[PDB]
C-alpha cells in the first residue's frame, strides 16, 4: 500500500488521497505506515519532563524535586523515603528487622553486633544503628 | 456519515471548561459531516438538527502514592439553552488503601441537537490533593453520532 | 428513524416495575417510528423487529445525611419470552456506605438485542433495602434507550 | 423570524405538528419562553415534602418532614434534627466548639459562663453549662 | 446491516486472551455483513473498513464467601496496530470489592467510536491482579464485545 | 408461527428460513417456539457438575471438597462451617448464647444444665458442652 511509504514522523492521510502529512503538534508517530499519530504524553503537575516529545518519539516524564519516580515508563512518583523505610521498585518499604536507615532517602545497613565482645549500650530499631 | 469523537487535553484536575483535541489526524479524534470546533470557546458546533446518541467516557489515574480521594464530575451544557436554565452528566469517585489507582466512567444517552448547537464539557472536581490525581491522556472523550 | 429513550417517573426504591415519561414534549424523551408505551403494562412496545443497541442509566442520591448503604438493580425482561426468567440488560449499582462525600452512584450498560414484532420491553427494579428512605433515584436520570441498528 | 421565540413559558414549541405552542404536559415546566420541550417536574417523595407546588411555568421546591432539616442548595438532602451537643451550619450538624455549649436538640451554641472572672468557683461540656 | 457482538466463553480469571462464542444460534451473539471470527487466534475479523462504535462488556461475581479482592482489566487490542506498539484501542478496569456487607458483584462498561481497516482483527486480553483468582468469575453471558458500523 | 412448531433442543433459525436447528454445542433451549439457545452454565475452578448441561436443560453445579453450596441455585461455594459456628441459608453464623457446636460441619445443640443437682465444674462456650461437677 502507499501507507507503507510514509516514514515515522508523518501519517497517511486518508482525508487528502492516502498522501503522507507531518504528525500535527503534540503528536508522533514511532513506525512508518500509520494512519495516525499518538498524542504527545504530558507531563504536568508532580511530573516533569524528562525528554522532550519529537515527531518520532514520545516525551518521557519524571519527578519534581521532592519525589521520585514509580512503576514502569514513570507512572506515578512518591515522595521520598523516609528515615526507617528504604526505596524498592514497588514503594518506600520499611527495613527489614536487624536493619537501620539513619537519613532521608537512604538505603539499610545491617546492625553493628556487640561478637565484637561489648556490651549493648542502646539497642537498634528500624531508624538507628545499635550503641556500643 | 454524520459523527465526531473528540480527546481532552487537560491533564490536571482543574474547575473549568474543558480543551479538546480535534485534528482527525490524532488517534481517537474523528470529526465528519456538518460537525466542527470552535478552539476559542471550547465547543462542539452541530451543523445539521437530529437526533444523537451522545457519550462520554472519563479515566483518572492516581499519580502521587498513597495519597489523594474525593470526586470529579463532567457535565455536558448546550448553547443556545434547549431547555431552561446539564444534557449529560458523569461523576466518578477517586479511592481512598490496596492497589486502585484508576477510576473509571461512561455515560450515553440519545439527545435531540439543533441546527448550530454548541456542546461543551465543564469539569468540576471535589479538592481533595487534586496534585495526587490526574486526567489518563487519551481516555477523556466526548463523542456522538447522528442517529436520525 | 427508529428509535426511543424514556425517563424513569420512580424516585422511591420500591421493589417492583418501573413506570416510564413516555410524551415527547417532555425533555429527554422520545418515541418515533413503529415505538409505543402501554401505559397500564408499562411497558415499550416495538413494532418492527430487528436488531437494537439497548442502553439503561441509573443514578441514585443520597437525601439523608449519613444514612443508608446497600444496592439496587435494573432488569430489563422481554415479553414474549424470546427461556425461563429471561434478564435480557441487567445492571447494579453499590450504595456507598454511610463516610466523605459520596453522595450519589452510577450506573450504564448497553448491547445489541435481537427484538421481534411486538415485543415488550419492561424494567423491573430491585433494591437490596437497607434504609432505602435514604437513598432515591436522581429523577430525569434513569433513562431506558433504544435505536435501530439494521437497515 | 424564529416561530419558537413566541411560544411563552409554560408551552413548547411542538416541532411534531409544525411548531405551533402547545401547553406542557402534566407533570412538566417551562421557565423560559422558546423552548422545544417542558423539564419534568421535581417530585417530593419519601422524607420530602412539598414547599412550593410545581406550575406550568415553575419547579417544584420541597422541604423535609418533621424531625428533618435541609441542607444543600435547592434542599438536596435532608439531615436528622441536631442533637444536644450539636449545631446547625451551611455544612451539616457539626458539634459545639471549645469554650461553648448547646443544652437543647435543635439549639445554638453560646460561650460557658465564666466562674474565675466573675469571681466564683467552678466543668463546661459540649452539652452542659459550667459548674458554677 | 453491519454489525457484530461476542459473548466470552471464558469464567476463571486467568492472564491472557478471551475465547468467544460467535454462533448466532447462541443467545447473545450476532454476525451479521462482512464480520467473521477465527476460532484459532481468538480475533474478531472486520472485512468492509470504517467506523464502528465498539463496546465492551464486563461482569464479575463473587464465588467463594467473605474471600477475594484486587482488579481485573480488559484490553483490546488491534492486528495489524493502527499505530505504534502496544496500543490498546479500548480499555477497562472493574475493581472487586473488598472481601464486607453484600458486594458480590462488580460491572464495567465502556465504548467509544474507533477507525477500523479492511481485515482489522480484534482480540481482548483479560488481565487480573491476583488477590484471589479462585473467589472470583466472569459472569457468564455477560462478558461482551459488540460493534456496529455507523459509516454510511 | 412455524417458530412454535420447534420443540425444545432446538432453536428456530431465522438465517435459513425459520427452519428448527439443533441447539449449537454448550447451549440449551428448555422450551420450544425459541429463536436462540441459551448457553449451558459452566461448573469450573470451585465448582463442579452435579448434573451436566443437556439439549433441553441447562447444567446444575455444587461445590468442591471443603466447600458448600449458598444461594439459589448454588450461586457460591463457602468454606465447611468451623468448630463454634452452624450452617445456614445465609452462611456460617456463630451458634447462639446457650448453645455450642463441638465438630466441624456441625449442628448447634443445647448447653446441658443446676436442674440436674450438680456443680458447674468447665463453662459452656460457643464450642464446647458445659462440664457439670
Ligand atoms: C465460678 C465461675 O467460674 N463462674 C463463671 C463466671 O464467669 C460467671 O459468674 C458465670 C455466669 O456467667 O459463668 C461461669
Ligand atoms: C535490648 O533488647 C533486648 C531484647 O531484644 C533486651 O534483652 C535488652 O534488655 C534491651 N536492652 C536495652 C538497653 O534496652
Ligand atoms: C475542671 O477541668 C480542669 C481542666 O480543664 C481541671 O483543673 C479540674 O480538675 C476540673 N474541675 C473539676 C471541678 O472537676
Ligand atoms: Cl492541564
Ligand atoms: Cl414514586
Ligand atoms: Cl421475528
Ligand atoms: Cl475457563
Ligand atoms: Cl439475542
Ligand atoms: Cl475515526
Ligand atoms: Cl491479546
Ligand atoms: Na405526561
Ligand atoms: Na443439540
Amino acid at each position: 500500500d502507499p501507507c507503507s511509504n510514509c516514514p515515522a514522523g508523518t501519517f497517511c492521510d486518508n482525508n487528502r488521497n492516502q498522501i503522507c502529512s507531518p504528525c500535527p503538534p503534540n503528536s508522533f508517530s514511532s513506525a512508518g505506515g500509520q494512519r495516525t499519530c499518538d498524542i504527545c504524553r504530558q507531563c504536568k503537575g508532580v511530573f516533569r519532563t524528562r525528554k522532550e516529545c519529537s515527531s518520532t518519539s514520545n516525551a518521557e516524564c519524571d519527578c519534581t524535586p521532592g519525589f521520585h519516580c514509580l512503576g514502569a515508563g514513570c507512572s506515578m512518583c512518591e515522595q521520598d523515603c523516609k528515615q526507617g523505610q528504604e526505596l524498592t521498585k514497588k514503594g518506600c518499604k520499611d527495613c527489614c528487622f536487624g536493619t537501620f536507615n539513619d537519613q532521608k532517602r537512604g538505603i539499610c545497613r545491617p546492625w553493628t553486633n556487640c561478637l565484637d565482645g561489648k556490651s549493648v549500650l542502646v539497642n537498634g530499631t528500624k531508624e538507628r544503628d545499635v550503641v556500643c | 456519515g454524520m459523527f465526531a469523537q473528540l480527546v481532552a487535553q487537560n491533564v490536571l484536575l482543574i474547575d473549568g471548561p474543558l480543551s479538546w483535541y480535534s485534528d482527525p489526524g490524532l488517534a481517537g479524534v474523528s470529526l465528519t459531516g456538518g460537525l466542527s470546533y470552535k478552539e476559542d470557546t471550547k465547543e462542539l458546533v452541530v451543523a445539521k438538527a437530529g437526533v444523537y446518541y451522545v457519550f462520554f467516557q472519563l479515566e483518572l489515574r492516581r499519580v502521587v502514592a498513597g495519597e489523594g480521594s474525593g470526586s470529579v464530575s463532567l457535565a455536558l451544557h448546550l448553547q443556545p439553552l434547549r431547555s431552561a436554565a446539564a444534557a449529560l452528566a458523569l461523576t466518578v469517585d477517586l479511592p481512598p488503601s490496596e492497589a486502585r489507582n484508576s477510576a473509571f466512567g461512561f455515560q450515553g444517552r440519545l439527545l435531540h441537537l439543533s441546527a448550530g448547537q454548541r456542546l461543551g464539557v465543564h469539569l468540576h472536581t471535589e479538592a481533595r490533593a487534586r496534585h495526587a490525581w490526574q486526567l489518563t491522556q487519551g481516555a477523556t472523550v466526548l463523542g456522538l453520532f447522528r442517529v436520525t
